[PDB]
Formats: C-alpha cells, structure tokens, sequence
C-alpha cells in the first residue's frame, strides 16, 4: 500500500491509494550522510509468477466462463476481481474444437489479448478487462479550476493531461478534459485513460500526475489507432 | 418519523431570506420570486399525502388496491356465483336469465365488464377488502392456530365470531351474528383468505349465531344455537 | 516469464524475454485434429482440429481448416493407404513456410513472405488420438494390418 | 444524437467519428448570400462539397454516405445566419440511423 | 384539492392548469395591464416556471407508482416483493415476478405460497401443487386431507426441506418419490411426484378458414413448432391430463384462429397414432417431440 | 462549466457562505482505493451475534 | 431518466445541477447573451430555485425511501410493519423494532419445534411427540392425520396450552388424558397420552469376553447400574415399546463392549420372569427400579 | 469483518475490494431529513442508488449482489447523523458471509 493525497489544513483528506505494493526489491543509499530507501514493489507479481492453471474445456462452453476459471488460478494468488467488459463479438460466441490450457497463464493471457484484440489489466490486485475500442464506467473532469497543468496536451488519437495528483485517476477510465487551447484544437472532451504515470515528492516536488487518453468518438467508442500485423 | 414537510409559505420565506440586501425591500421583484417558487413547494407538498395513504387501517381505492397486490390478495376472484347485474328488470317484472342490480349492492357489474364476462366477483367495497388483506397477512405469515385464526375472524366479521370445533380435517367457524346480503355474497372469498391450513377443510355455522354447549365462553339457552357445518363452496360449485 | 521481481521497475530482461516468449507462443506445431469431410479426389480433408488456443481467457475456436493437404505414406503413389472417413483422429504439421502455390501450381513459391503459419497444416495418420479412446486388439509381436 | 460546436470563424474544419468512420466537414459562410455551406470528406475524399445548411432536413439524405444524419434545429425555425449559427441559437445535430428509428417508432 | 393521490390514483395537475396558476398570480402581482403573452419576457418565465412545476407533478407520479408491483420495476420490485419475502428466480422478467407478487388469481390464493417458493429452486423446470381436502379420496387417488406436488427437478434435498415448512404436521401427502427429511431429529417422509414422461406421437388434420379472404393459414412446420412451443411452455399439459381432441384443438384455433382442426390422433410412442383419448394417469404426463409432431391440411 | 462570464460561479463547498450550504454543495470527496480496518475476532465474533443472531 | 425514481433507486441531483440546468434555461429563452451573475435579479431567481429544488429533491428521496421497511424510521415504520403484523412495543426504539420486523413469512409449528419446548417445562421429565399422517390407521392406535403428544409430569394446563399452541385446527389429537384449558374464554379438550408406569422386572445372563488389550469383565453390580441409569435416562424405552432381546441386548452390549449377552427374561412385579418380548400398549410404559435388575455371568 | 472510514465530508466516494470485487461506495448526507445515504456500484456498474444508512439491518441483503453484508452499528442504538457518524459514534462495518455464517453457528 502506497497511500497518496492532500491534507489541507482545513477541508478535511484526499489519501487514497495509488499504487498496493508487493515488495521487488530494495536497496539503501547513502548521499553525503543519509540512506535513502529506495524501493520497488510487484503489481498482481504473485500472478505473474505463481499462477498456473489445469484446464481440460469441452465444447460449446460460451467464452466468459473461462475468464472465470483463469480468474479460480489467479485468485488462488491473491487477485481481485474488477470489471470485465468484453466486446460483443466475445460475448455471444461458442465452440467447436477443445481448448488446451498447460503452462503460463500470464503467457496465454496475452495470445488471449492478441487473438481477440482486447485488453487485461491488474490495477493494485484487481484485475480489469475491456475491449479494444470500449472503455469502463467512471468520469473524472481535469480543468483549469479543476486541477489542471499547462496545455491539454493533444496528440494523435487523444491527448496527454497533467495534473494534481488526486487519488481517482485509473487506467480504463474516461476523463473530460476544459480548458482554454483545446477549444481552439477543436479537440473534444471525453477520453479513455490508458496510461497513468504518478510522480511526486513530499517537500519539493509537488504531487503530479500524468494521464494519456486515446480520444473517444461520436460513436462511444475509443480511437484505437491502427494496429499492426 | 414526523412531519415530512412544512408550509410552503415557510421554505419559500426561507429561501427569501437568502436574498440580497439591495433587493431586500424590492416588493415587485421579491413578490415574483414569490410566486415562481411558491408554485414549485405547492406542487411537492401534494406528496406528503403520499404517506398514510396506504395505511391498512385507513386506506381506500387505489392505495387499497396496491396494498392488496402487495399482499397477493387481488380485489376479484372466481366464483361460482350468478353476479347481480345494473341494470333494468322492464319495471314490475321481466324473465330474462340475469339478476339485476338496484344503487347498492357489491355485486357492481354491467354485461360488457371484463371480469365479469369471466365469472370475477370483484370486491367494490373497501370496508370488507380491506379486512379481507387483514385476515391475509394471516395467510402469508402461517399462522394457522386457533389463537390467530380467532383473530381473523374477529377482523373479517365481529367480536362475536368464533371458531367451533377440530375434527380430523375439518374446521368449524362462525360470525356470531346474521349476516347481511352483501356479506352473504362475499363469503366465498372469506375462506379464500382466512389463515386454514391447506388439505383442512373450513365449514361454517348455519345461523351464523353463537354456538352452544358448556365452559366458559359461549352462549346459553338465549342466544346460543345447536352447532351444524356446512360447506361454504368456497373452490367448487359442487 | 513476466515480472520476475514487481510492479512498474520491469526490468529490461523482462520486457525482452517476454518479447520472446510471445513470439515463441506464436509458432504452430503438431494438435490433433477431427476429420470434418474428405474431397473426392482423396488428397485435401476438411479438418476440425481439436485445440483452441487461449482466447478471452476462454474456449473460442478457430475455424475448420481448409483444403488441407492429405499425406498418405506414398512416394510416386506407391505405398500403403487408409480410408478416410468423417471423424476419424489425424495430426496436424504445419510447415517453415507456406505452399499455397506450390499446390495451386506445382511451381513451387506461396503468396508474400512468412514463417510459420497456421494455414499450412499437412495432416498425418500416426499423432491424433486420444489415450483415454482405446484401440482395442494391438497385436504386441506380429506384423498386423487392418481393415477395420 | 450528438450537438457538433460550431466556432465564431467564416471558415472552418473539424473532424468526427461518426458510425465508425473518420468524418471530415469545413463549413465556410458565403456572405454574398449570407449562408453557411459544408463540405464533407470520408476518409481524405470529399464525396459532398458546396452544400447549404438548411434548418429541419437531412442534409445527407441524397447522398447514402452511411454515416447517419446531419440537421440543423432552432427555437422557432429561424434560417442560420453568420451570427445566428456559432452563437447557438442555431444548433447542429447528428443522429445515426438506429436512433432515427427508434424515434419513428416512438 | 382533486390533484395528487386520490382515491382512483395518483392525478396529474396539467400543465395548462400550472400555467394558469402562474398567470393569475402574476395578474394579482402586476395587475390587469400586464402581458403575459407566450412570446413576451414575462410569458416565457411563466412557461419555463409551469414547465419545472409539471416536472414536479411528474416526480409526484414517479413516487406513487414506485410503491404499485404494476409499475414498480428492477431492485425496487424486489424490495416491494421483500414483503412476504418472495424471491426471483434468475433471468426472471419483471412480468413473470410481477404476476407471483399479484398472485393473479391463481385459482387458489391459499398454496400459492407453496407454489412460488416451489418455483424458486434451482432447478425446478416444472411444479405444480394439489390439495384433497374433502373427507373422501377423490377420483385422481389423492387420500382425504392430503397435499401433492409433482415438481421437475432440483434436488430431493431442497425440494422436500421446503415442502416440509408449508404442508404443517397432521397433513399428508401423495406422490410416488419418497424423500427422508430431518429437522431437530424428527424424520417426516415427504411424498413427492415426479411425473413419468410418456413420449407422445401427435398427428393432426386441420382445414383453412380465412378470415374474410385476408391472410392465410401458415405452413405446416409454422404451425407445428408453434405448437411444439405451447406444449413445451410452462402452460404444458400437467400430470393426469389425457390427451383429447379438446385439449389439441383449444390450442390450435388459439395459436392460428384462421384453421379448423379436423382429426386428432394421438398414440404412445413409437406405436401409430390412433383415435383419442389417450389416457394418462395422475403420475404420468405427455412428453412431445419436435419431429414427432404432424400437421396435415385436408380439403 | 464555469467559464462564461454572464452566468453565476459553480456552487462549490469552499466558496459557500456557510456550514449548511456548505453541506448542501459539497460535490463530494473522493479518497482513493480504501482497506478498511480489520475488527479483532473477538470482538467481531461479538458483534457478528449481536446483528445476525436475532 | 438519469435523475428521480430510477431501477436502482433515487438519483438524487446535485445543487450544481440544480442551478446549472436553470441558467441553461434561462439561455434558451433570453439568448446567451442574458445576465445572470449572482448580483442580478435573475441571478437572485436562479440561486433561490436551485436552493428550493434541491431541497425539494431530497424530500423526494426521504419519501421515496419511506416504503421500505429497512429504511422508515417511525410512525411510517409502524405503517408498514403493520403489513406483517408488528405493533411497535412501548419505548422500543426503530432500531429494535426494525430488526424485530425481519421474520419467517411462514408457520414456524414443526413437532420438532413443539417437542424442544415440551422439554423445556419444568416438572416435564419426558416427553414425545408422535404423528399419523397416512389415511389408514397405524398399527399403534393413531387415527389417521393425527398428533399425539406422550408426556410425564410438568403442569397440564401449561402443557395444553403448549399443544393447542402448535397443532392447527383440522388435526385431531390421540391420547388417553382429558384436559381442559381457556384461552379467550375457548375450553378445547386437548387429549394427551399420560402413559401409565409398569413396574418390569429383568434378568440378563451374559458371558464374559476378555478383551483385546487385556481388560478385566465388569462387576455383577456395575453391568445391573449402567443399565439402570441408561434405561431411566432420557434415551429410555418410550411407551408401547415392547421390551425384547433386541432392545436389551443393544443397550447391554453397547455399554459393555467386552461382554456378550446370553439370553433376556422380562416380566412386570411380581409376575415372574418370562420370555424377552414383553408386550405393551401404546399407553403403557416399562418402569424400573434398581433392585428389579438382575445380572450374572455365564461361565 | 472490517470497519470502512467515514470522513467529515458531506458527500464522500471510495472503493474497496469486498469479496475480490472492485465496490465503489458513495455516501451523501441529506439534510432535510439528517440522514445519510450510500449508492454502490459494482465494477463501474451502479447497482444501488440513494439508499439509507440505518443501524442494526443488513443494508445489502434485498439486492442478493453477492459481498457480504453491509451493516451500520453504534454502542446505545443511535441512528447515524451528520456529526454521529463522522466523529466514529456510529461504525460503517462489512462482514464477509463465512464470517456472519461462522458466528450464527457460534
């Protein structure tokens, strides 16, 4: 546990958690003096490591249930369960031909992410799932009177947002971004998060965060930008 | 809880509190704000009837109705039964195959009504609806003792009813007084909702009248009667 | 394998062996696989094969391979053979390169340029069953050949 | 449906997804005229250039684009004018095909 | 005060009646000379007021039918049904809990209880429940003061554990599937049905009766799926239900008014079908086929 | 939004003028992931009765 | 809608929403151009309605959440707790009430429920419930779809009340004992079986079997003990239980793993023994006494 | 079982992984009746909105979503206030079902 936030001296907490640790390694220093402590720490790092599953599957099982098995395995390793959002090719389809599970879950985990193009994640040892272009429930606004730091800034598909760290902001999220230059980008408001960088310091270097978003389209769904075989 | 609400003209003054000083004495402007909110609290006072209006004590209508549909009672049954019918008896007399109906009877029902084109007594009045879900809540709960059965029927007809004998399967009760017509005519759907338990079969006292014999709670020469069941065909024309 | 001490500080090692663990996942090999139909001209069989690769985490299934090259222990059509039937047990092997025109024409050259691909399955008599599924009366010191 | 803004400029250019395609339309207003006319390009080819916006229609029916409706609303029927249309007082809308039939069939 | 919950309902204030109110405040705030036109500054804020009032009234109605089954849907049916602790059943509709909760006559509002908690197993594809409550065993062979159930499914354990707790002490009961219960040490031995599926051949004559020469008879496999569905429904023909003439042809006018059944013909499979009645008894039911049923147009 | 100059300040907690409205425009505090405290055994075997037991 | 009544419950609006969608408003019907800072008059309007609807919003809610019973507080929990028949008990608090309207929607009148509280009275040494539910009658006198309740000492009126509380109108009710207890001014005639002692003599002839291990056969007098004390135990012979070889043999040779029984011999003082079969009523009961109990080895 | 934190906050969010599902539990207080009240959504999907917080009850009992049981509790049996539950007067608890099964059996 890696507990962060804001304690102003009236309002009241802000802490939350960022990041839930599973020690990876650590190591001392010494700089004039002192010893800094400096540490790493694992992420679902008992799944990646120690789950293994044992899965004979017969036809026409439907394509979640399994999700569910693999989840039995990395659950044995202490992971929480989060949102599953498959895509809707996923959701309705069934089987023909058995379905051979030995070796590494994390391994076949991402043929799985490969092979129906969707995405898995462990966020502090619970695990997500959406699709490729889809997103999961939960909006988060980042503006000038809302914690907001430089340019909204645009990109490609989405834009890159810096900001106050303040606890909330995960991965597979949406973000509705204001401010004063994406009116003139013409760039809208809405966007996925993808990638979420924290970086901070209790004297000097303020609490900062970083979030990438791919831009979300008129049609609610992400802007995947092109894949490539 | 308690009162839910208060006065309109009290939250509205409220809020008018709240208003600036240099509108504080601006009765044209103050008076519209006036009479743009006090509309709105008007309008959500009208909820606060939406509380003991589903009282089981009080209830009518509507409201009875939901009650009834929570408790799985509905206002019409089934039945066995020639419904009177509104309508005229040309005058003095005529043949026809209806019965017909006069200003005051439970039996409302014209030809082209639904339920009754489908044999569905339908209960209109709510005096007897409403201890019909009484007794009910004797039903959902299972309580089929004496020492609560004797409570429904209290509910259902009188302090003078009373429940009789416990033979191998079948049930005796009594209202302990002459019923009227209109009681008459709902009986059978008394015993769809009295707490006897299934595979027990519930009889009903002849007169109606207190039963007689010996002990402590019943009726003597004056009063008491002679007990004798007879099925109410409450399920059955037979 | 991935993550061998934590979270986000992956180690370079990590992140390039699990490249080529990923690429290693990839490449096909032998599955055995359910005759579906057998063409008439007795070289090419509708195969349903008997794995999925992990999809979803879940069964999906690739589909019923097609036209895939039959291979009985000939050489010059001299050799021993076995008739085919609707639901019989082979193996597949898929190859270094695919042939799609070197049996669509016999000069010998696929379309673009690969390695390895799933659409290049041979199917073979010996590798497909099941031990679970057993065939009864294995002659144990006798040459046997079969016809049922 | 989706309100598209429309900035304070006599010439413009966006892009918007819109039923899974990159959609590009530039609006321009014509002051000869005083009216604002679109053009529209589905992925880099302009497939409609040079059309008039116009309250109360489907300014795409002629066209079977396949990416829904595009049409302009307001309060009461006014025509859209060079300050009537970035204010707001005339706003653009798209609507895809399922939302227009189920609003038929409402 | 005829606005609000009112004996017949929960009555809606109209919009023109809130809008009326407002302009006669605003007469007695301005006087007569004011405008209150629907275009003018004080028109519109007396439009956009009436409109937020009519809101109101529509929140009023939100809140009434949220207390009706009739119109309460999704969590808040579940709390309302709470009441006498009824429970859905999994990918249950709101229709099919709402007539539990109503008990829409059921023709015995007493057992109903029984009836639904029976439902609710996992499980239980089919349930049914009958009482003899006479002094004499009636014609189905169910004892006096005796209660059956026939029930398709779901475990012998939790079956009879529920069954116990509605049929109370000094009541028997019929069945041909005995179970051994026990609570507090004292064993009751629940008497189940679980009906005997008999497979049932089905062969059936029918003419057309176009309704003025409009639209026509379906085809034949139209019509029998859609009669394969009907007897396969939870309005399936129950355990003692002969097969008749009646019985087929009260479902085939049903599903398709626009066809006249002929002949019915009925048989045990797999011998040939033959004239009705096909006679089951009280632990025997009809089972049906896809293919086994036919239906043949005759002119 | 905020921004449109013709239009009042969003109602926010930190500019209300007092407690009660305060409260009434406090558009919410949001900590992060949370664990909550675990409750020793006895003390939550206590409990547990004193709820689910009757 | 996003807001009010809604599947999950009441979306209850925010105070900023309030507002916002006013000014929204307002912009529609007087251009975007309208003021409505917080020092004009409209702006005054528009902070005083979001102020009103928000309140009015969260009476909204409280009414909402007002219908269900795990949620009123009060009067209005008394209102609907009397839908399942709980009157709030003087001075008990909501919370108290509250979870004393958490309850079996079903009769809670098992025999195992009714035999628990016959132990529980004092006086009531021992105690057993027995019932007929078949349509024939039993081999033990019990007439069909009847309860019969065998008790020795505790109170009759406390114990009839007990019976009467827990069999339901419809089932009869065997036994040999007449009692008579008003309820409400209702004399019922409760029949209970007080089972009549008859004092029975034993003789157990059995050999002595060394054990396994090398333990010592028991004394005459602690075999002729342990069988009394299990026999006037509360697993002791019941009424109309015949007194027989098995029934001796079982008890003798299960406290005594290391001894076998010869032969049984039964009679009632001062007959003198017989054959292990004595016979018995459903009414009688096989009584002991210490010295009656006689035990010896065979060699 | 656990204690959930309550802040002096009149409206407050957070999550918490109850039975190994991602639960995100808002709480707001009203002040028109003094009463709190929690929505909860499972995963991102809100599945009880604006429901009360009263002591003594299983407050996920009727919903049957599977995580546990959602119970408010305070030494003499006040009901939760503004002040009362902030200051730990009153104590938000979640109990896991093997728990609460663990002590009915003791």
């Amino acid at each position: 546990m890696l507990e962060v936030g804001y304690t102003p001296p009236g309002g009241g907490n802000n802490i939350g958690i960022i990041a839930k640790g599973k020690i990876r390694d650590y190591q001392h220093d010494r700089e004039g003096g002192d010893i800094i402590s400096t540490v790493s720490c694992g992420d679902g790092d008992k799944a990646y490591r120690r789950a293994t599953i044992s899965k004979t599957i017969p036809k026409g099982t439907p394509l979640t249930e399994v999700v569910d098995e693999i989840h039995k395995e990395m659950k044995k390793e202490g992971i929480a369960k989060g949102e599953w959002s498959f895509p809707d090719k996923v959701k309705n389809t069934q089987l023909k031909r058995p379905y051979s599970m030995c070796g590494s879950c994390t391994r076949e985990l991402d043929t799985l992410g490969r092979s129906h193009g969707f995405y898995w994640n462990i966020q502090n040892e619970t695990m997500e799932i959406i699709p490729g272009n889809g997103h999961l429930p939960g909006s988060l606004l980042i503006t000038p009177d809302t914690g907001l730091i430089g340019t909204p800034t645009i990109t490609d598909n989405g834009i890159k947002v810096k900001a106050l760290i303040n606890p909330e902001a995960r991965p597979n999220r949406m973000m509705k971004v204001k401010s004063q230059v994406l009116k003139m980008n013409r760039k809208g408001e809405d966007y996925r998060i993808s990638e979420v960088s924290f970086n901070g310091d209790n004297q000097e270097g303020d609490w900062i965060m970083t979030l990438t978003g791919e831009a979300i389209g008129g049609d609610k769904k992400v802007d995947e930008g092109k894949k490539a075989k | 809880m308690s009162n839910l609400c208060a006065d309109p003209e009290a939250l509205v003054e409220a809020r008018i509190d709240e208003v600036l000083t240099q509108y504080r004495e601006s009765p044209y402007l103050l008076n519209l704000i006036r009479a743009y909110l006090s509309k709105l609290a008007e309008t959500s006072m009208s909820y606060c009837d939406m509380v003991e209006k589903f009282d089981l004590d009080t209830a009518v209508g509507d409201q009875l109705t939901i009650i009834g549909r929570i408790l799985g009672f509905p206002r019409c049954h089934c039945v066995c039964d020639t419904i009177p019918v509104v309508g005229y008896d040309c005058g003095g007399s005529y043949a026809g195959s209806y019965q017909l109906a006069g200003y005051c009877e439970p039996g409302s029902s014209w030809i082209h009504c639904s339920p009754y084109g489908n044999s569905e007594l339908c209960v209109d009045e709510d005096e007897i609806y409403r201890s019909l879900l009484k007794a009910r809540r004797y039903q959902m709960l299972g309580l089929y003792d004496i020492e609560s059965l004797h409570e429904a029927l209290q509910i259902v007809w009188g302090e003078d009813a009373m429940v009789a004998e416990t033979k191998v399967g079948q049930v005796v009760v009594t209202p302990g007084r002459s019923l009227t017509a209109t009681e008459t005519r709902y009986l059978p759907i008394v015993f769809r909702a009295l707490p006897i338990a299934p595979g027990i079969k519930g009889m009903i006292h002849i007169d109606q009248g207190p039963i007689a014999g010996y002990g402590d709670g019943w009726a003597g020469y004056c009063g008491g009667d002679w007990l004798c069941p007879v099925d109410p065909h409450a399920y059955t024309c037979s | 394998m991935t993550g061998y001490l934590g979270k986000t500080t992956n180690q370079d090692r990590d992140v390039v062996s699990a490249v080529a663990q990923s690429e290693r996942e990839s490449v096909w090999g032998e599955m055995p696989g359910r005759v579906v139909s057998v063409s008439a001209d007795g070289r090419t069989v509708t195969v349903q094969p008997l794995y999925k690769p992990k999809f979803n985490g879940v069964p999906t299934d690739m589909p019923v391979l097609q036209e895939v090259p039959l291979r009985q222990a000939l050489m010059g059509g001299v050799g021993v053979t076995v008739p085919v039937k609707p639901g019989q047990n082979v193996t597949l092997r898929p190859q270094m390169r695919s042939m799609d025109n070197y049996h669509v024409e016999g000069d010998g050259s696929a379309s673009d340029s690969r390695s390895f691909s799933l659409s290049d399955m041979e199917a073979h008599i010996a590798g497909g069953e099941s031990l679970k599924d057993v065939i009864p009366n294995l002659d144990s010191e006798n040459v046997h050949v079969r016809a049922n | 449906m989706i309100e598209l803004e429309v900035l304070d400029e006599s010439k413009q250019k966006f892009s918007v997804i819109l039923n899974d395609r990159r959609v590009t339309i530039e609006l321009w207003y014509n002051t000869t005229n005083d009216r604002w006319s679109f053009s529209l390009a589905l992925d880099g080819d302009n497939v409609v250039t040079g059309r008039r916006l116009v309250t109360g229609v489907d300014l795409l029916a002629p066209f079977g684009l396949g990416i829904g409706a595009l049409f302009l609303l307001s309060e009461n029927g006014e025509p859209p004018t060079r300050a009537n249309l970035p204010l707001g007082l005339v706003k653009l809308y798209h609507a895809t095909q399922e939302e227009i039939d189920a609003a038929i069939s409402a | 005060m005829t606005y609000g919950v009112q004996p017949t309902g929960y009555v809606k204030k109209p919009l023109a009646v809130h809008l009326a109110e407002i302009e006669a405040s605003m007469v007695d705030l301005f006087g007569p000379g004011v405008i209150q036109t629907e275009q003018s500054p004080l028109g519109q804020l007396n439009g956009l007021y009436a409109d937020l009032s009519y809101d109101l009234d529509e929140r009023g109605e939100d809140l009434y039918q949220s207390f009706d089954p009739e119109q309460a849907e999704g969590s808040r049916l579940d709390i309302l049904a709470r009441y006498r602790l009824l429970s859905r059943r999994a990918g249950e509709s709101d229709e099919s809990f709402r007539r539990a909760i109503t008990n829409v006559d059921r023709a015995r509002i007493d057992l109903s209880d029984l009836s639904t908690a029976l439902s609710a197993i996992n499980g239980v594809s089919w349930s049914r429940v009958y009482v003899n409550e006479d002094a004499t065993t009636d014609a189905d062979g169910i004892p006096p003061n005796t209660v059956s159930v026939a029930v398709i499914g779901g475990d012998d354990d939790e079956v009879a554990q529920l069954v116990r707790r509605y049929v109370v002490p000094g009541v028997g009961m019929y069945g041909n599937t005995t179970i051994e219960t026990t609570i507090g040490g004292f064993c009751r031995r629940i008497r189940v049905i679980r009906p005997v599926l008999i497979p049932t051949s089905v062969e059936i004559d029918v003419q057309s009766r176009p309704l003025k020469n409009g639209c026509p008879p379906p085809s034949v496999n139209a019509m029998a799926a859609g009669l394969y569905t009907e007897l396969t429904g939870p309005d399936r023909p129950g355990n003692g239900e002969d097969g008749t003439v009646y019985l087929f042809r009260k479902i085939m006018e049903r599903l398709y008014p626009n066809v006249e059944v002929v002949d019915v013909r009925l048989s045990q499979a797999p011998a040939a079908p033959t004239t009705p009645p096909l006679v089951m008894s009280f632990f025997q039911m009809m089972s049906f086929n896809a293919d086994d049923i036919l239906v043949e147009i005759v002119p | 939004d905020g921004t449109d100059k013709n239009k009042s300040s969003n109602p926010s907690k930190d500019k209300a003028a007092d407690a009660k409205t305060a409260d009434k425009a406090n558009s919410g505090v949001n900590a992060g992931d949370k664990g909550g405290t675990t409750v020793a055994a006895p003390r939550a075997q206590s409990l547990l009765k004193g709820v689910f037991g009757g």
